[PDB]
RNA sequence: UGCU
């Protein structure tokens, strides 16, 4: 039994994927005059780039819907207009396009802008920060080549590819290639004789 | 006296490319005097105005009539005479550039100082004879009163 | 097609090499009729927040 | 006047139509000239009240005039965080053969409140899982499922055909410690609610569970937060700038609340006027209509909160906010030993 | 048909992004492969791992590509001298005309310091001075500015007011950044020039 | 997957893990935050010294 | 799976309602007079109590027994 | 002896990721130690990784040798390599949430009050900035109410304290730059700061994004060395998350809702546009329509289709633009530059 | 070891002192700050948070003249004790009449 | 087979 922690992946049914970046207390939560705290916090920087208009309205139809005692339909091509929201809102009291007043809860102040409340479907997804987590020490090598193993089921190190390579050349941190690609992955001692080679 | 220009100025227009602004204005104004101009933002918000609006302002070296120049930190709490109590809209703030009329290709005589109280744009052109004083980089008060 | 959910209404007695489960999956309210048609509102992935 | 926009600026809160506007608390010395903003105890204590307008079982309604943005947020913080009640913490099972998974049937427990007082009990120090009598409460819950013996043939519905089969928290017992059954009387540590449907079984199925409940804050976890809703909104003050009548008067009484706005016949035609801004949630629907835009003026008092407290039934809402007030108080007082000691 | 049309121009895009992503892959795995033997010497001649010189100086002039602050420049004098003048500004001191600020420039120049230093580099601060201090000029001849300095408004120097501090200023950091932006010998020059190609 | 490509250029190493990011501005620009499971796993090589 | 004891946003008991509103979904009540009648007023609470499924039983049926 | 110590703070390492494409995509940082079981970084260093937060897993190294740690932290330093070798335009810079924030904190109608302008200059106040002082700004406006102006809150990170030697100097144009104000624009869209102190336009991703030369913190490297651009920068994303959100930033359905006078120039265009595509159509069909140059009637048909389509948007665009009213979210967003544009802004 | 001392730098000048106090939030932060700031003998203060990972904060007081600036939080303390022990008295005597003429 |  696994709580959402930082670095747990989310969806929003809109291709809006996120990760949990902070969890703030109740308190930090801002509040709004009914005392409504949000549970998540998006970027609407996401919005102008991505065009997802589809989310907006997917939120004023479910709190139209829940404000209402019904369920509205997003079916494509079609379902609720956004004229039947914005009446169902206005005859429920709330503001006709989502954003409401809401006050500030670290300084206590009102904001200057409104805050877009409301219902969103956000469904978690199987990217688990606990599973994605891993650290090597020196653990075990392979048979043929004596280096890590590759998967982290088999306590597998990381692969400085052909890139990392690249990008330390480029550098030109010499000792630390070095210290990387012979040292710390496959250092060995071998005798040579000076005569035959 | 630190004063450095004083003149009454009688406002022209309002928002000659509209309403950007809601609490600042950029009032265009004309000297009677003189022929001084004045291109500056205001504060509309705390400091009403209109078109036909006319206001005397002053821009001097120091806040203090006494002639006291040590101004290296102003403290609001503390409470003397000074300059501000005749006035009603004072300003502090910096003439960052100076830069004459290029209009003018031969015998100029027009120069303009841009000051920006902290970022609102002030540029009073006119005479060269009327600028004297002003250098740049240097802090400066704005007192604007309207009149009757 | 990763979603996390319920499977269905013997999800406790199948045993699979690696399942995820909710605790209180909710339906949507903003639901779609092929949604409808597919009976997903039986077996919701997802909390309405 | 600019005498009339600095006092709207320092005493109003003005909401736009695209943001709002003097937001930011100003009443500071050396932030006015015309006004000497100072602290002074006497002007607090003399414009400083409170009333009530409505308080019943788990719910307050108090307006508070004189206090700041500030102080409100910090009792409203520490009513939500800061007030330490009793909440299940350690559930030892034996031989839970529910469907429901232990976890998830512990964090439900977790989440049920406590009726008991915690000003009665103490925290619990680093370890000691045995817990003492001083600071640890024991509830046994113990629920075993069967068939019911007599019953109808067909007995399609569960509430005929089985009994006990939906594990409410009325079946929880509390088990006294030391002297505990002494000093509390018998009906006091119970269930607030009494019908919380925690799980439900199946004949065959049985639930075996000791429940240690302690005394922790609400900021360690939600489930010590004994307000369920405990928040603070200004006071609106809706001013006409210009009297509408007619059919505009009844366009305003369906554009604000219904109980805001009223319309009345003085000399036959109907005139609208505010009746009670209290009911007015600020919809901002009156800014659809282009004509009756430039006619009102919303506003929100900056020194008039109505705070709103409904709680989950642990203790009133009256001695939740002492308790607040109380632990602000302890925090300023250790804050101020400790400064002593420093010095 | 106008989803059904995005769809088509949105996967289209895909698809080419992921041909895309191997393509440039291939080929910046080329490059590097190709470009890892070349390296900055002291001598200032990029030479190969056999000792071949592939250039006698990098790039015709050898400065660094990370510390150009103009377009393909290494320095923008106007900037540069904006900068200074708001740094070190000297209240003190009487503002030049265009022989005092020509002679200044010439004398200053003319250090040892200053030998070491490319002659485009020179050639270019000259070409800068010259040129300001034709503005100079032409403004003096504008506002009848006086270069004896006895001119009732003091307010006319304010237009292009300029001191030998500060030209020695300028002068200072111009060849200072000039010589910190030269290519430092032992740099995978031709690492650094593959992937700045690949990328 | 060769012992020129595979086992030369590029190798796999000991003293290194991978992990999901997530946005932080508290901490500068050169900083970066490790979790202590991570630390105590990857050690560094420290002499004794005066 | 069952329906939660507290609210996600705000926190308000609303395990011990599940009942009552099964109860009055039997009734001749609609979905959005019953959440009124419950004393449901913000929509947190009427959302919570709305989109929950009822899948308890669903996993009784194929419980041991 | 030898210890083989935990990982403790002060301690150099590798961040990379996976997919390398320049030398920058990997960068050795100092570690420091948090409970949490992500690695963290300051935002401004996304660019080079080109991550986005959205499930990426990153490689952490540690190197086994103090040769290996000093030749990671001097060459590979993120203080020092803040530009890269293609053009030398720098890559770790603000980024969205950052340049919104710093644009809507420089707008002129900013006037934040004595209590809240100590609040926003000490909300960066941590860490090495605890052994500095304040040196709060002279105020603006004083007669009517003492009012403290974004820009001087911005300069004040530019200049925290006095004995910083930092005298930051910029002079060039914005994004929505007009072209004949000179320093005059109706929009202030002229970014002037002289000696560490905003004089004038407001900030955007032309002055703190990386898109190219001209940046501030490009000036503060190249002038006063990499330390000095790396405490701006800390300072900068320190101050802008904490005034955005005390100010509050939102979008909703009415930010991108039409206007009456939009829809009736969409109407008006549309109609236009189709009497004109069905004239040429039934001019190549019945009769000779005019070839251009260089193509087949076909093409020219086809290419005076689609400039008549891109004139539609265009005038459409225009419209929109016109008839939003400032405040927007979106508008506001291109304006600034931090992410999206009025192409888009149009589109939606 | 809760609320600690900090100089502004090594020349221990009392005109700008740093109070980091521990296990805090902030409420007390914010409450200090309102009750301070209209002490007329203060020209900056102002509180901010390390980390939201750690539970500290960090207020900054810096004087007009040569207050030491711990008499300044010494008398916000008080002041914010004294508006707590006023408000908790009125909202007391608010309940009580209000029961009295509710029964 | 999924992830970036
Ligand atoms: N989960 C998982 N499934 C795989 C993987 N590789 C192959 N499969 C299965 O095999 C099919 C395609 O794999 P291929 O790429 O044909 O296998 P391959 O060509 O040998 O790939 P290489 O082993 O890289 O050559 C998929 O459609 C899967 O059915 C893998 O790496 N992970
Ligand atoms: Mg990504
Ligand atoms: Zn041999
Ligand atoms: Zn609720």
């Amino acid at each position: 039994t696994r709580r959402p922690e930082i670095g747990d992946k989310f969806s929003s049914r809109h291709g809006q994927k996120g990760v949990c970046g902070l969890i703030v207390p109740q308190e930090d939560m801002p509040f709004c005059d009914s005392g409504i705290c949000p549970d998540i916090i998006m970027n609407p920087h996401g919005f102008p780039s991505r065009m997802t208009v589809g989310k907006l309205i997917e939120l004023l139809a479910g709190k139209a819907g829940v404000l209402d005692g019904r369920f509205h339909y997003g079916t494509a091509f079609g379902g609720s207009k956004v004229k039947d929201v914005c009446e169902d809102l206005v005859r429920h009291g709330y503001n006709y396009l989502g954003k409401d007043y809401v006050t500030s809860g670290i300084t206590g102040e009102p904001l200057e802008a409104y805050i877009y409340f409301g219902p969103v479907y956000y469904q978690k997804l199987k990217h688990m920060v606990l599973d994605k987590m891993h650290a090597r020490a020196r653990g075990p090598r392979a048979v043929l080549t004596r280096q890590p193993t590759e998967g982290r089921s088999r306590d597998g190190g990381l692969r400085l590819g052909e890139m990392e390579r690249d990008c330390l050349i480029g550098y030109g941190a010499s000792m630390l290639l070095l210290e990387r690609l012979m040292i710390s992955s496959d250092a060995f001692e071998v005798d040579v004789c000076g005569q035959c080679g | 006296a630190g004063i450095l220009f004083e003149d009454i100025f009688d406002v022209k227009d309002i928002d000659p490319e509209g309403k950007k602004f809601d609490r600042v204005s950029r009032l265009h104004c004309e000297s009677e005097s003189f022929k001084m101009d004045l291109i500056l933002d205001v504060n509309i918000q705390i400091y009403p105005v209109d078109l036909g609006d006319k206001f005397r302002l002053v821009i001097a070296s120091t806040l203090y009539e006494d002639g006291t120049l040590d101004d290296g930190e102003y403290n609001p709490t503390d409470d003397r005479p000074s300059r501000a109590d005749q006035f009603e809209y004072v300003m502090y703030g910096k003439v960052y550039r100076i830069e004459g009329d290029e209009t003018s290709t031969e015998a100029a005589t027009r120069l303009s100082a841009y000051v920006s109280y902290g970022g609102l744009l002030m540029r009073l052109q006119g005479d060269a004879n009327n600028l004297h004083g002003f250098e740049v980089d240097s802090r400066v008060y704005l007192l604007m009163k309207k009149l009757a | 097609k990763q979603a996390m959910g319920t499977i269905g209404y013997n999800q406790r007695n199948r045993i699979d090499t690696l399942m995820y489960l909710l605790a209180y999956p909710q339906k949507p309210m903003v639901k779609t009729k092929t949604i409808e048609l597919i009976e997903f509102e039986k077996l919701p992935a997802g909390q309405n927040a | 006047a600019a005498s009339q926009a600095v006092e709207e600026m320092r005493s109003r809160v003005v909401l736009g139509e695209f943001g709002v506007r003097n937001v930011h608390t100003t009443d500071f010395p050396g932030n006015y000239s015309g006004y000497d903003d100072a602290w002074d105890q006497d002007r607090f204590e003399k414009n400083f009240r409170v009333d009530v307008v409505h308080m019943d079982e788990n719910s307050l309604e108090f307006d508070m005039v004189g206090i700041d943005a500030a102080i409100a947020n910090a009792f409203r913080r520490i009513l939500l965080a800061e007030v330490p009640t009793m909440a299940v913490e350690k559930v030892l099972v034996y031989n839970n053969t529910s469907i429901v998974q232990d976890e998830i049937l512990a964090h439900r427990l977790g989440l049920i409140p406590i009726h008991a007082d915690p000003r009665l009990f103490e925290y619990r120090n680093q370890g000691d899982e045995e817990g003492t009598e001083i600071d640890t409460l024991q509830f046994r819950l113990q629920v075993r499922c069967t068939r019911n013996p007599h019953a109808a043939k067909d007995s399609s519905d569960p509430n005929e055909l089985y009994v006990n089969h939906k594990v409410y928290t009325r079946h929880m017992t509390w088990i006294p410690l030391g002297n505990q059954a002494d000093l509390f009387p018998e009906g006091t540590i119970r269930p607030v609610h009494d019908d919380i449907l925690i799980a439900q079984l199946r004949p065959g199925q049985e639930i075996d569970l000791l429940m240690h409940c302690v005394k922790g804050i609400g900021k360690d976890h939600a489930k010590f937060s004994p307000v369920a809703t405990a928040s603070y909104r200004l006071l609106p003050d809706i001013t006409l700038l210009e009297p509408v009548e007619g059919e505009a008067a009844e366009e305003l009484s369906r554009c604000f609340s219904p109980g805001v706005i009223e319309v009345q016949e003085v000399q036959g035609k109907k005139v609208a006027r505010v009746a009670n801004p209290r009911l007015d949630t600020f919809s901002r629907e009156i800014f659809r209509n282009e004509k009756l835009k430039k006619v009102v003026r919303l506003a929100r008092v900056r020194d008039h909160y109505i705070f709103s407290v409904e709680s989950t039934g642990v203790l009133p809402p009256d001695v939740l906010v002492s308790e607040a007030i109380k632990v602000l108080m302890g925090k300023c007082r250790r804050f101020l030993d400790e400064l002593d000691a420093v010095q | 048909t106008e989803f059904f049309f995005h769809t088509m121009a949105g996967r289209e895009g895909l698809v080419d992004t992921a041909v895309k992503t191997a393509e440039t892959g291939y080929m910046q795995r080329r490059l590097v492969k190709s470009l890892e033997d070349l390296c900055s010497q002291y001598d200032l001649t990029v030479r190969s791992s056999t000792g071949d010189i592939i250039q006698f100086i990098y790039g015709g002039d050898g400065l660094d590509p990370a510390a150009m602050e103009g377009k393909d420049e290494p320095l923008e004098f106007k900037r540069v001298l904006d900068n200074i003048k708001a740094v070190f500004p000297c209240p003190s001191e009487p503002a030049l005309s265009k022989n005092e600020l020509i002679l200044t420039t010439e004398s200053i120049m003319k250090k040892s310091e200053f030998l070491c230093c490319q002659d485009s580099f020179l050639q270019e601060i000259k070409k800068f001075i010259k040129g300001v201090s034709e503005k100079i000029k032409k403004t003096r001849d504008k506002y009848g500015i006086n270069d004896n300095g006895t001119t009732e408004p003091r307010v006319l120097y304010q237009l292009d007011r300029i001191t030998p501090t500060q030209v020695e200023k300028f002068l200072e950091t111009c060849r200072d950044k000039y010589m910190r932006a030269q290519m430092e010998p032992g740099s995978a020059v031709g690492a650094l020039c593959a992937q700045s190609i690949g990328e | 997957q060769g012992r020129f490509r595979g086992n030369l250029s590029g190798k796999r190493v000991d003293f290194s893990g991978r992990t999901v990011i997530s946005p932080d501005p508290n901490l500068r620009i050169d900083e970066v935050a490790v979790p202590v499971h991570v630390a105590k796993i990857l050690t560094f090589p420290e002499k004794v010294n005066k | 799976m069952i329906i939660p004891v507290r609210c996600f946003t705000c926190g308000k008991i609303v395990g011990n309602k599940w009942e009552a509103y099964l109860g009055l979904l039997q009734a001749e009540y609609t979905e959005g007079d019953a959440l009124d009648a419950l004393g449901l007023k913000r929509y947190c609470c009427r959302r919570m109590l709305l989109a929950h499924v009822d899948l308890i039983e669903k996993l009784l049926n194929y419980a041991p027994l | 002896d030898i210890v083989e110590r935990h990982l403790i703070d002060g301690d150099v390492v590798l961040f990379n990721r996976q997919p390398s494409l320049h030398k920058l995509s990997i960068m050795a940082h100092l570690a420091r130690v948090k409970p949490h079981r992500t690695f963290r970084f300051n935002e401004c260093v996304c660019t080079p990784y080109n991550a986005d937060f959205d499930g990426d897993e990153m490689n952490l190294h540690l190197p086994q040798t103090e040769e290996a740690k000093a030749e990671a932290l001097v060459l590979m330093g993120t203080k020092a390599n803040l530009v890269t070798p293609r053009n030398g335009e720098p890559l770790i810079a603000a980024i969205q949430d950052f340049l919104t924030g710093a644009y809507l904190l420089t707008l002129k109608d900013t006037f934040f009050d004595r209590a809240k302008a100590c609040q926003i200059i000490a909300s960066i106040l941590v860490g090495k900035d605890e052994k500095i002082k304040v040196r709060l700004p002279p105020p603006t406006i004083l007669k009517p109410v003492t009012l403290w102006t974004g820009k001087q809150i911005f300069s004040v990170i530019l200049r925290p304290s006095d004995d910083n030697p930092v005298r930051a100097n910029l002079r060039t144009k914005g994004k929505q730059y007009c072209g004949k104000g000179e320093d005059l624009c109706a929009n202030d869209s002229y970014v002037t700061i002289q000696n560490s102190e905003l004089m004038s336009g407001s900030m955007d991703k032309g002055t703190l994004g990386s898109g190219s030369k001209n940046n501030i913190f490009y000036i503060l490297l190249r002038d006063w060395g990499q330390n000095e651009a790396a405490d701006a920068m800390s300072r900068l994303a320190r101050l802008a998350p904490v005034y955005l959100s005390n100010r509050g930033f939102s979008i909703g359905i009415g930010d991108v809702t039409p206007g009456q006078g939009l829809l009736k120039a969409k109407y008006e265009l549309l109609n236009a546009g189709y009497k004109k595509c069905d004239e040429y159509i039934e001019a190549l069909n019945t009769g000779k329509l005019q070839q251009q140059p260089g193509c087949t009637a076909e093409e020219t048909l086809e290419a005076l289709i689609l400039k008549e389509l891109s004139v539609i948007r265009d005038h459409a665009g225009s419209a929109c633009l016109r008839e939003l009213d400032k405040s927007n979210s979106p508008l506001t967003m291109a304006l600034c530059g931090s992410k999206g544009s009025f192409i888009n802004i149009s589109q939606m | 070891k809760t609320a600690l001392e900090m100089v502004q730098a090594a020349g221990t000048d009392r005109h700008c002192v740093t109070f980091v106090l521990h296990e805090e939030d902030h409420t007390l932060g914010n409450s200090l700050r309102y009750m301070i700031m209209k002490n007329p003998e203060v020209e900056f203060c102002g509180y901010t948070t390390t980390h939201p990972s750690e539970s500290k904060i960090n207020l900054r007081i810096q004087t007009r003249g040569t207050l030491p600036a711990v008499e300044p939080f010494q008398r916000g303390l008080n002041e914010l004790m004294n508006v707590c022990q006023h408000v908790l008295d009125k909202f007391e005597a608010s309940i009580k009449d209000y029961k009295d003429q509710k029964a």
